[PDB]
């Protein structure tokens, strides 16, 4: 299927993080740091500027990302026609459209959707979203509590769903509003069929691997950079060395 | 598919009427009132009829036997497909064994009606395997009123349906609560998957004429509460065959006596 | 542990119907008809709903009587609380004591500690933290009950579910989690653990509530009880249909068989 | 002191069972039973028994004839002691006389019983001079439930008390707004500073037990609402004596008949 | 090996932890006579750098603390690897995990909770918590709040020591506490781990007064006065000295400003 195929995309990004960068300089520091891709950026925020979508494309060899507003169909249009790699629908940007996210199908390029609850997961997928980012706080708070909260909710009810009696999973899928056929699929899986990313309040290598521990695929990130995105990529890596947190931690200066 | 063919067999009372039966005098009554199926049934709880009335009643018509399970009870279908029940009625008019969830109706192949308010809920009775909508008013008063709300609610939604914008369905899917396959399986057909039919209140051969002219494709009556059962009988089961017909309405509700 | 001895006691119940009894008459019609034990009370739980008064353990005399004419198990009701009904009920040799809240609540803020007795106890709950509740204070035996006396078994189904759905829900628990989920239910961290690991009630658990017809308790059965109680002398023929219900909860698998057993079996309550 | 000894006057009714009489007849089926002592007593407002019928009473049996007076009825109370009654007992159970005060009864040589639901207004009854506590639950009900709630309440902060450090002593006084140094008195002692029963719902055997074993020093009943009084009364009051005797438990109440 | 962190924590009874931010501090809080030091460092905070721990490790020969965001496992399993003697789960941190404590049986360390009474000491101590610190107002120099929490934790366990046993389930249902470390408790007669006071302990009488109310020692977080090193000391002695005033008042004098 031509879903299976985006769905496929996104799953190259496991094990890694994505970071945000707003200009050529961010994100070839980023590359140099072993992010698996980069996600650009430029009052209403809207999606970025195509001169500086291009420029970032050009200087960099790992996927490219771009953002869209909820609902923004046009926006996601332009990207995919400037050929990004992936288009997230950010609810980090200014909403467009407050009852209808983008029909996600109807474009060739992957989309990520954000996500704080299985419910909110499954519709966005349903829609057509080829990967899920389980979001804390909007702002750049540096606090890492609603992230959690997130990812446990949504980690939570998909082993809630896994060994649930099956008569009961229409009810449930009712309760929190998804279609029932990616329900059905989810509890096959034991997982979310998509790619999940943990994103919000990731400051530091410890709040990475907390979030690589609790099962995520992967992580985003929004005085020394060059240093501290080396050790969230090396944390991210090996999440269950402690040892190797440690080295990554020591001295990164102030966070 | 095993479903698709449950459904086959229930467009097979498209344009009937079934009809309430307690005994197996009813039943014929019934039938040879021109019935397409009769229904068997017996304050206090309401539960499955006892299967040898059942059996009576099954074996005194030649037309398809329906029967009543309470709202969850998946053993007492159980009991009824055994049986050999040509349909399960899912009904909220027996006492509610189970609050929370319905019968899994895909686990039987024997067909099954569930009751419906809106679209939604008929969607949702769909996806757990009922092969027939109910599309049900006021149990036992003789009032129409609430029938006419749910058909026009069922029929109103269907059609805001099938020219709503492709993009806007999936927020339409979660306001129903609905599976969203579903949704767009009753946008294209531009009607519901399965045979609806209405219930609740018909007491008047013009009741039923009116449910046919809404768009229903058949009716349910709960008859021999009347004067005089076999002519009221008759007459509905004429209504709904020629419900556009008001010649013919006219002919069929003369002198019908008590309603 | 004397614990783990009653527990165990009380497996031989596993596959069986409990039935509530006012006489001998009755008590030899339940075994009659196959019921894996008898439960000895003044008044059925319908009667008592409908007449009202307060309503306490049965006079030990009319106990012994039904102890005398039946061999299977004999069971008794004690007032939630009342440890001295119990005590009572001990001392007469009954087999097991239901601290049943069908009669008139004694104490509103603690149940009987049931550790303290030889005999094993019985101790109704309506979820799973109730359950956890009851059986750290010794009972050896649960029954998730609906409602009483009303031959309506929806509450006994909403009841089983919720415990069967949250020890389902426990079993594929992050281990990390399962402190707060202790703390939510309001029950003991130990057991808690114990029902995870197993997978299910660690003792046995019936159903009661409502269970009128043979398709009743079947229900219950494919739901996942180990057996159901019954309040059966308030219908038509009671001894055909006892015997149906017993014949449901063996052959609780099994439609045709369970047709077989409702077919004429007269008018329920 | 005189409070003293009415406080021990009290103490020659342990380990007994009170009944309430309203004839003589009744009186010595009581004592025949085994009673310590008798309580005389006769909608409608409910007022102390005509001197009468209590002279009566306390000419028939050789047991301590005790009788109501009502709340803050102070000469009601005057009259009950001018005619040698031995216990005064300001009962709840009467109706009000007054709302906001009790009798002051330290004015009086005959000690008195006063009720009570928890330890503050124990200790209250007893600063106003009672020498004897009615842990009160449940009038007339035949339901024992209120009983173990205010007993369980009492012997519940007693044991608080026992065990609290003295610096917050004060501030608990307050809590229960009670007299402080009744309140260390009763800390001292690790129980109620006066005899305590229990009353309200007793109608078994099994309950009067109950009763002993929570930490009552005896009960009152309210009998012959039953169908064999003699019997049941001397059931009541072997339980009493032998409350921690499930053997003898069994003895008394098998076949006590309708209680 | 539960039982072990708890005697491991035994060892600190009658000290008092000191909170530093660095070496110079952590030596001016051993020299004072501190029984162990807590490395730290509006706005998020978090566990602190290792290097700074390290430092602070390497620069005393008494126990060294750091504190770790509630829920925050990782940060936990950083200090261990760090090879500090305790990890405390502090509340002061920004929380981490609203849900969720730290599975703290998964470590070899011994960890310290934080409480305020003594549902929450029972639930923190399941959760493989060695030792318990019952915390006021943190940063207030007001202790009106650590003393309510103490008086709340030490009043219970007087009531639970003599409470008839039948009640004992209820009491733990009340508590949303495990029954069996409730009736633990109730037969030590104490918390069943070591039980320190934290939060407005300022002068050198707070420090006594929760000794005097039961605990087993005090931290505090001295520094924000005008001489460090004499108020430590004294704070120190109060500790150890908590039943005699005539010290007490020795200590207390002129101490300069709080």
């Amino acid at each position: 299927h031509p879903f299976s195929v985006k769905v496929g995309l996104a799953q190259v990004l496991r094990g890694g993080a994505i970071v945000e960068v707003s200009s050529v300089n961010q994100a070839k520091l980023a590359e140099s740091a072993g992010a698996c891709s980069v996600i650009v950026s430029d009052g209403v925020r809207r999606m970025p500027d195509p001169v500086l979508i291009k420029e970032v494309k050009r200087a960099v060899s790992v996927p490219v990302m771009a953002r869209a507003r909820v609902g923004h169909f046009v926006e996601a249009q332009i990207l995919e026609s400037l050929a990004v790699d992936y288009i997230d629908e950010s609810e980090i940007i200014s909403v467009a459209d407050d009852d209808h996210f983008i029909n996600k199908h109807n474009f060739r390029s992957p989309f990520i959707c954000g996500c704080r609850d299985t419910g909110e997961a499954l519709r966005r997928i349903r829609e057509g979203a080829a990967m899920i980012r389980i979001q804390g706080d909007l702002t750049a708070t540096g606090n890492i509590a609603e992230t959690v909260k997130n990812v446990r909710s949504l980690m939570g009810e998909v082993r809630v769903l896994n060994n649930m009696d099956d008569d009961e999973v229409f009810t449930f899928a009712k309760k929190i509003s998804a279609p029932y056929d990616l329900v059905a699929q989810t509890k096959q899986m034991g997982r979310v069929p998509v790619v999940q990313f943990a994103s919000g309040g990731i400051t530091t290598p410890a709040d990475a691997a907390l979030m690589m521990q609790l099962g995520c695929d992967g992580v985003f990130v929004g005085p020394d950079p060059f240093k501290k995105l080396r050790s969230i990529v090396q944390a991210v890596q090996h999440y269950n060395d402690p040892h190797v947190l440690a080295e990554m931690s020591s001295g990164l200066e102030n966070a | 598919s095993p479903f698709s063919v449950k459904v086959g067999l229930a467009q097979m009372l498209r344009g009937g009427v079934i009809m309430d039966v307690v005994n197996a005098e009813q039943a014929r009554i019934a039938e040879e009132a021109g019935a397409c199926a009769v229904m068997a049934l017996e304050g206090g709880v309401a539960r499955m009829s006892d299967p040898q009335m059942i059996k009576e009643i099954k074996q005194a018509v030649t037309i398809p036997v329906m029967a009543k399970a309470r709202i969850g009870h998946f053993v007492e279908a159980q009991i009824l497909e055994a049986i050999g029940i040509d349909y399960i009625d899912e009904s909220e008019v027996l006492t509610l064994a189970d609050e929370d969830h319905h019968i899994n109706k895909h686990n039987f192949r024997i067909p099954f009606v569930c009751g419906c308010r809106n679209l939604g809920e008929a969607l949702r009775r769909i996806r757990e395997g009922a092969a027939m909508i109910r599309t049900k008013g006021e149990a036992g008063t003789g009032n129409i009123i609430e029938a006419v709300r749910h058909v026009r609610s069922v029929n109103g939604d269907i059609r805001v349906l099938r020219n709503m914008d492709d993009d806007e369905v999936f927020t339409f899917a979660k306001k129903l609560a609905a599976p969203y396959d579903l949704v767009m399986q009753t946008k294209q057909l531009g009607r519901l998957p399965v045979v609806q039919f209405a219930a609740g209140g018909v007491a008047t051969p013009a009741d039923a004429a009116l449910m046919m002219q809404l768009g229903c494709d058949g009716v349910f009556v709960g008859i021999f509460k009347s004067g005089d059962p076999a002519r009221r009988a008759r007459a509905i089961v004429q209504a709904v065959t020629h419900y556009s017909d008001p010649e013919m309405l006219v002919e069929v509700s003369c002198g019908l006596g008590e309603a």
